[PDB]
């Protein structure tokens, strides 16, 4: 059972710089024919993997110069030169010299200046209340880095059962992400309070970004 | 030739 | 052009069958290997089968336990996989594909299956508006909360497609069986409510699909 490990697990990387990520087998890829079948992959967001280098080194059809790959035996290595935004997504490497395996993937990030999150609250619609249930959404919308943290209070007192925090890839667009936080409360909890907040908490603010709504003004 | 090298004996 | 395009996937219970197909196009269909591969949640990709050009030779992942068949059909250009006594752990997007001197040159859109003996429930989709009270800028954020359907997968659109350019779209998350996924739009303030927007939810496994108009 041949592993292929992959290093680093994400790697961050400035616009027109190089990247280069490791892939490693736990056994020779050099086949009884005197080929070595390892070959990347890529997997943008929302997509399914592409071949990007097959046997290596060889590049398929479509792929820049700016793609290289490199190695032999047990050792390999993808360079991407020139780095752009649209490169970003989970690169993996594959051998089927041995019954075929794959790498867990290395994530391309790329590298931006710092952006504040644009954060949205809403209260549970008419509709759910009127099904019996009562959820409160907050959009932290293009944000840098990923990293961010949110807590809701509800009265005042934080909040952490229930809640559904979901981050989108990064957007080759602008090189920024997005997350959802959804607290999921009944309605007969949500009617027994009054005040619903969401703190967003990012390095681009020393202060948490609040956002609240009053139950009773909705 | 071979397409599965894996399945060569 | 070249394409590979699986059936739809979705739930099955738990000791159960399923096949997926897979029709190809672009290419001579019998001039190529073909396999079978899929993505485990918070697992890397694995090897399920693979068949030779005419078919008289297959290999399969040891694991399967001969529980699943790969076939071809050349009048047809079809793949086929054939899955049995299905169990917990099959639950994977599965990618058919071409294979071209060991490698994988050609992957189809994947298609989700999902093992388990909970119920096909619909998505419940609820406007997510501005509101209580707050005043109103240059633009409006608009959302919608897909929540309580099952299996996965849903597809969200804005305006039937036509709003796109300023569209988050939020990976789905389990919570009590049931998933919620969200998706957000931002259009300018003058523009809303004079001219409408909606959200779009497609359920493929439910065969429902809501178009929920955003009110102020």
């Amino acid at each position: 059972d041949v592993v292929m490990t992959q290093t680093p697990l994400s790697l961050p990387v400035s616009l027109g710089d190089q990247a280069s990520i490791s892939c490693r087998s736990s056994q020779s890829l050099v086949h009884s024919n005197g080929n070595t079948y390892l070959h990347w992959y890529l997997q943008k967001p929302g997509q399914s993997p592409n071949l990007l280098i097959y046997k290596v080194s060889n590049r398929f059809s479509g792929v820049p110069d700016r793609f290289s790959g490199s190695g032999s035996g047990t050792d390999f290595t993808l360079k991407i030169s020139r780095v752009e935004a649209e490169d970003l997504g989970v690169y993996f490497c594959s051998q089927s010299t041995h019954v075929p395996t794959f790498g867990g993937g290395t994530k391309l990030e790329i590298k931006r200046a710092d952006a504040a999150p644009t954060v949205s609250i809403f209260p549970p619609s008419s509709e759910q209340l009127t099904s019996g249930g009562a959820s409160v959404v907050c959009f932290l919308n293009n944000f840098y880095p990923k990293d961010i943290n949110v807590k809701w209070k509800i009265d005042g007192s934080e909040r952490q059962n229930g809640v559904l925090n979901s981050w989108t890839d990064q957007d080759s667009k602008d090189s920024t992400y997005s997350m959802s936080s959804t607290l999921t409360l009944t309605k007969d909890e949500y009617e027994r309070h009054n005040s619903y907040t969401c703190e967003a908490t990012h390095k681009t603010s020393t202060s948490p970004i609040v956002k609240s709504f009053n139950r009773n003004e909705c | 030739e071979p397409q599965a090298p894996w399945m060569e004996q | 052009e070249v394409k590979l395009v699986e059936s739809e996937g979705g739930l099955v219970q738990p000791g159960s069958s399923m096949k997926l197909s897979c029709t190809a196009s672009g290419f001579t269909f019998s001039d190529y290997y073909m396999a079978w591969v899929r993505q485990v949640p918070e697992k890397g990709l694995e090897w399920v089968a693979n068949i030779n050009y005419d078919g008289s030779s297959t290999y399969y992942l040891d694991s399967l336990k001969g529980r699943f068949i790969i076939s071809r059909d050349i009048a047809k250009n079809i793949l086929y996989l054939q899955m049995s006594s299905l169990r917990c752990e099959d639950t994977a997007t599965y990618y058919c594909a071409r294979l071209t001197n060991g490698y994988l040159d050609v992957w189809g859109a994947g298609t989700t299956v999902t093992v388990s003996s909970a119920k096909t429930t619909p998505p419940s989709v609820y406007p997510l508006a501005p509101g209580c009270g707050d005043t109103t800028g240059s633009s409006v954020t608009l959302g919608c909360l897909v929540k309580g359907y099952f299996p996965e997968s849903v597809t969200v659109t804005w305006n039937s497609g036509s709003l796109s350019s300023s569209v988050h779209t939020f990976p789905a998350l389990l919570e009590s069986g049931l998933y919620t996924m969200s998706s957000s739009v931002t259009v300018p303030s003058s523009t809303w409510p004079s001219q409408t927007v909606t959200c779009s939810v497609a359920h493929p496994a439910s065969s429902t699909t809501v178009d929920k108009k955003l009110e102020p």
